[PDB]
């Protein structure tokens, strides 16, 4: 018989990591 | 005694499971209690809380439960070094702990001081002697800054079982 | 035949944004 | 029939969470 089609997507991909702290606050 | 009780209680290790540490609150399911293990990178860094700790409003707290008594003689901290961009660590700490879980007791040293001086930066390890040492199931590390600040942790509890 | 296996999981989400500027330096 | 070859990769997890707010700023 012929081959299956192929397999579904995979699962989704782990969350991105944080973002980086932001930037110093102004003079005081 | 102290020279035999010294090993690491399973923080880094993995002995000490995810379920067995919680926190006051926490910035991101990514920075939760679990994240805050000494030298760790999984997730995003270290346990951070949810928001800054200020000076005179002591209200985060990391708590490890060991299930059994142990005795605990030195305690590591870190801040969050997230692959060499992140910034954020607790400058200064104190250490409740407990037997029953129920009634807290504040650790003093040998001069009725609470606060310990910690980390002065997001990546190294800083290690302090526990004189005298405790003897508790639950520990609970609760930060401590001079300003506003967003603190982040991660921990390390030295000792040996009790008994 | 049956479809293949689900494919592998997909790349990991892309860094977060930058946080906010921090809080005014003291009065 | 044989089994069909696997999926393709699946899709890109979600960004990761935004930044901590940076370090206050300094003496004005």
């Amino acid at each position: 018989g012929p081959p299956g089609p192929p397999g579904p997507p995979g699962p989704r991909g782990q969350p991105g990591v944080l973002g980086f702290p932001g930037p110093p606050g102004p003079p005081g | 005694n102290p020279a035999i009780c010294r090993y690491p209680l399973g923080m880094s290790g993995g002995q000490i499971p995810d379920e067995d540490i919680t926190a006051s609150s926490q910035w991101s399911e990514s920075t939760a209690a679990k994240y805050g293990r000494l030298d760790s990178e999984e997730g995003d860094g270290a346990w951070c809380p949810e928001i800054p700790v200020e000076p005179d409003d002591l209200k985060e707290f990391l708590q490890i439960d060991l299930h059994t008594l142990h005795f605990i003689t030195l305690v590591g901290t870190q801040g969050r070094h997230a692959g060499g961009h992140g910034i954020e660590f607790a400058p200064m700490y104190k250490i409740n702990y407990s037997r029953d879980g129920t009634r807290w007791i504040s650790w003093r040293n040998r001069h009725g001081k609470q606060v310990l001086d910690g980390n002065s930066n997001p990546y190294d390890i800083f290690l302090k002697d526990l004189e005298p040492p405790i003897v508790a199931r639950f520990v609970r590390f609760i930060p401590v800054t001079d300003h506003s600040m967003n603190v982040c942790m991660r921990v390390e509890l030295y000792g040996c079982v009790w008994l």
